[PDB]
Formats: C-alpha cells, sequence, structure tokens
C-alpha cells in the first residue's frame, strides 16, 4: 500500500436489565382471608421465589 | 328452580338485611350478592343502564354500582406493596427506617 485510511467505527453491548419483585400472596390470593389461610399449607414456594 | 346470575339488575333476592355504607374503609361488602373485601371510594366510570360491575383486564371486579341509591364506586386493594426496611444486624440494635 501506498496511502492509508482512518476509519471510525461503533459497537453496542448490552450491560444491565431491570429488577424486579413479586409479593406471593397478593398476587395469588389478593387481600382474601379464606385464601391465603389455605396458601399456608402449601410449602415454602414464595421465600425461594 | 333454574336461576342465573349475570350482570344485570336483580330481580329476586333472598331475606337478608341491608345496612349503611362505609367509605375509604378496608371492609367487606356485600353487593348484590357479589362479595370482596377492599376500599371503597366514590368515582366517575359512568356504566350502560343495565350494567352492575364493570371488571378490569385481571378479570378481578374493579367498579359496582350501589344498589340502593344508584351511584357508581370503584374498589381498590387494602394492601400497600411498595415498603422495604433499611436495617443494620438486629444484634447491634433494633432501629430501622421505612422506604
Ligand atoms: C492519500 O489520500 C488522501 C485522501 O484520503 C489524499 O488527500 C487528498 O488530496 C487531494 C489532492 O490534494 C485533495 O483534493 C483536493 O480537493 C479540494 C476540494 O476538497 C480541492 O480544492 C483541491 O484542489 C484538491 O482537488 C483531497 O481532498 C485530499 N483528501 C483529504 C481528505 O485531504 C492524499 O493526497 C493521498 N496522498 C497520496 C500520497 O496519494
Ligand atoms: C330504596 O330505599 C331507600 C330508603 O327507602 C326509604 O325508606 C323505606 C322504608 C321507604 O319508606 C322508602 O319509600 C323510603 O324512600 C331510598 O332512599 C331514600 O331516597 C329518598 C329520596 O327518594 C330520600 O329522601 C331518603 O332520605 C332516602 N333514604 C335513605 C335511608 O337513603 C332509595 O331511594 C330507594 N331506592 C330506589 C329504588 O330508588
Ligand atoms: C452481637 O453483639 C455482641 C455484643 O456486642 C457481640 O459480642 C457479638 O459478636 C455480636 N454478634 C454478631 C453476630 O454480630
Amino acid at each position: 500500500p501506498t496511502n492509508f485510511t482512518i476509519s471510525v467505527t461503533t459497537e453496542i453491548l448490552p450491560v444491565s436489565m431491570t429488577k424486579t419483585s413479586v409479593d406471593c400472596t397478593m398476587y395469588i390470593c389478593g387481600d382474601s382471608t379464606e385464601c391465603s389461610n389455605l396458601l399456608l399449607q402449601y410449602g415454602s414456594f414464595c421465600t425461594q421465589l | 328452580l333454574s336461576f342465573e346470575l349475570l350482570n344485570a339488575p336483580a330481580t329476586v333476592c333472598g331475606p337478608k338485611k341491608s345496612t349503611n355504607l362505609v367509605k375509604n374503609k378496608c371492609v367487606n361488602f356485600n353487593f348484590n350478592g357479589l362479595t370482596g373485601t377492599g376500599v371503597l371510594t366514590e368515582s366517575n366510570k359512568k356504566f350502560l343502564p343495565f350494567q352492575q360491575f364493570g371488571r378490569d383486564i385481571a378479570d378481578t371486579t374493579d367498579a359496582v354500582r350501589d344498589p340502593q341509591t344508584l351511584e357508581i364506586l370503584d374498589i381498590t386493594p387494602c394492601s400497600f406493596g411498595g415498603v422495604s426496611v433499611i436495617t443494620p444486624g438486629t444484634n447491634t440494635s433494633n432501629q430501622v427506617a421505612v422506604l
């Protein structure tokens, strides 16, 4: 080669996503007392989430 | 006897005595045999002439019509679900902050 060129290029990368939290009783029962008292003889499927 | 329950005015009803309306409080309510829990406040969601209640996208009741005084009300949950507790170790101290 006898001459050259300067080239500027672009690269795009994800770094992070959104952070969420879920309330187990409010999603399942929803301020019911008949429910959320039946959802107490089920196991620990709400701390593990 | 064959009966149906759907979004329309009630014709024949059971022998239960009505009571007073309590607003802006967490109460159980029974409107025309439709039971629920929550806070009753006034609203503006104008209904159809026959419509008794209206649901939302999650298929949960959102607004209801008072049977005796034909006035719309709406229902919001009793639970606030965005509270977080900043604490040092419970060993060191028993003080917290709330967000
Ligand atoms: C290596 O390549 C570069 C281009 O990357 C050459 O630079 C270019 O030189 C030419 C001739 O001098 C310039 O043309 C001029 O254009 C202006 C109008 O823009 C005009 O008024 C002048 O009379 C002339 O025609 C050209 O623009 C210039 N390019 C850049 C970016 O500067 C360079 O000469 C090459 N070198 C070798 C060793 O071949
Ligand atoms: C449904 O009834 C309420 C209360 O009825 C009143 O008491 C009954 C025993 C009987 O005497 C009715 O004729 C009475 O109206 C009605 O609410 C009343 O509305 C009137 C205006 O028409 C008002 O002056 C009264 O103060 C209201 N009373 C109360 C306690 O709110 C209501 O209008 C009736 N619903 C219908 C079908 O419109
Ligand atoms: C709790 O506090 C005591 C008394 O200051 C200290 O001796 C102990 O190491 C602490 N334990 C923990 C788990 O922080």
